[PDB]
């Protein structure tokens, strides 16, 4: 889908969810 | 989920519930990738041992949930099945290799700010993502322990695990097909699915676009949470072609 | 608990 994988209430709206934070942390 | 958190509302809009007609009753989670196809484990819908073998008529799909067990009015989606796809390959017989499904929904669900597909990986996310201590999220209304039920979709972010260590923590064999995940018994955290989140999706957000992408489907474990055990995932990557091939002809 | 009544609609 062309916008796959973006929340509304999320990425669209720049906003950041309570531990997305932790993933992306552990992507060396 | 075993040692989650409540997820925050629109969290995994692509969260969707495999639900049974009669009895009413929650069978496995599953996943939005279009307007018309839902993606879970074959497992859910087939599985000899335990007399298992659903047909479209046996369930619904509701998308767009948060609480477990409330009927969520002008909030989720009910759906009917249209026809269900199995790997024609699955071995349920032994390890559950090819643990992997497709669902047509009668007909296309529009989205909202609760209802939004997840993407499928590239090679490229695939391989830059599926690496041993890189973390990836868990959802699901299963069980909080193994042996109740939460009030809310769960949500748990967890390591993947080198393939190795895998293999060492089971008799069962594993094949490229899968990829397992899970803490350590020395990293000091828990966590992993349960009854109920099975067929689920295991997603990462990729740090070069921001889009989540499902990697896995909660696919096997040998009970929840145990040390020194680890949850089983299909390699969506690795099955891909399978899925454009069905979707493509069909 | 158990689950919450859904439509009619659904079930047919
Ligand atoms: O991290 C994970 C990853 C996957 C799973 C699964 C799926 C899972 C686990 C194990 C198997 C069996 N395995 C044999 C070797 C490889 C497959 C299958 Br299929 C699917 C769990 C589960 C456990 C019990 C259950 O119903 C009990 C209730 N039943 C009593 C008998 C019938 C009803 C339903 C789901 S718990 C769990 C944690
Ligand atoms: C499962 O159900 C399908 C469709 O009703 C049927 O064709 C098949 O014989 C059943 N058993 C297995 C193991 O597929
Ligand atoms: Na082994
Ligand atoms: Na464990």
């Amino acid at each position: 889908e062309a916008d796959c994988g973006l929340r509304p209430l999320f990425e669209k709206k720049s906003l950041e969810d309570k531990t997305e934070r932790e993933l992306l942390e552990s992507y060396i | 989920i075993v040692e989650g958190s409540d997820a925050e509302i629109g969290m995994s809009p692509w969260q969707v519930m495999l639900f049974r007609k009669s009895p009413q009753e929650l069978l496995c989670g599953a996943s939005l990738i279009s307007d018309r196809w839902v993606l879970t484990a074959a497992h859910c819908l087939l599985y000899p041992p335990w007399d298992k073998n659903f047909t479209e008529n046996d369930l619904l799909v509701r998308i767009g949930k948060h609480s477990r067990t409330r009927y969520e009015r002008n909030i989720e989606k009910i759906s009917m099945l249209e026809k269900i796809y199995i790997h024609p390959r699955y071995n349920w017989r032994e390890n559950l290799d090819r643990d992997i499904a497709l669902m047509k929904l009668k007909k296309p669900v529009a989205f909202s700010d609760y209802i939004h597909p997840v993407c499928l990986p590239d090679r490229e996310t695939a391989a830059s993502l599926l690496q041993a201590g890189y973390k990836g999220r868990v959802t699901g209304w299963g069980n909080l322990k193994e042996t109740g039920q939460p009030s809310v979709l769960q949500v748990v972010n967890l390591p993947i695990v080198e393939r190795p260590v895998c293999k060492d923590s089971t008799r069962i064999r594993i094949t490229d097909n899968m990829f397992c995940a899970g803490y350590k018994p020395d990293e000091g955290k828990r966590g992993d699915a349960c009854e109920g989140d099975s067929g689920g999706p295991f997603v990462m957000k990729s740090p070069f676009n921001n889009r989540w992408y499902q990697m896995g489907i909660v696919s096997w474990g040998e009970g929840c949470d145990r040390d020194g055990k680890y949850g089983f995932y299909t390699h969506v990557f690795r099955l891909k072609k399978w899925i454009q091939k069905v979707i493509d002809q069909f | 608990g158990d689950f919450e009544e859904i439509p009619e609609e659904y079930l047919q």
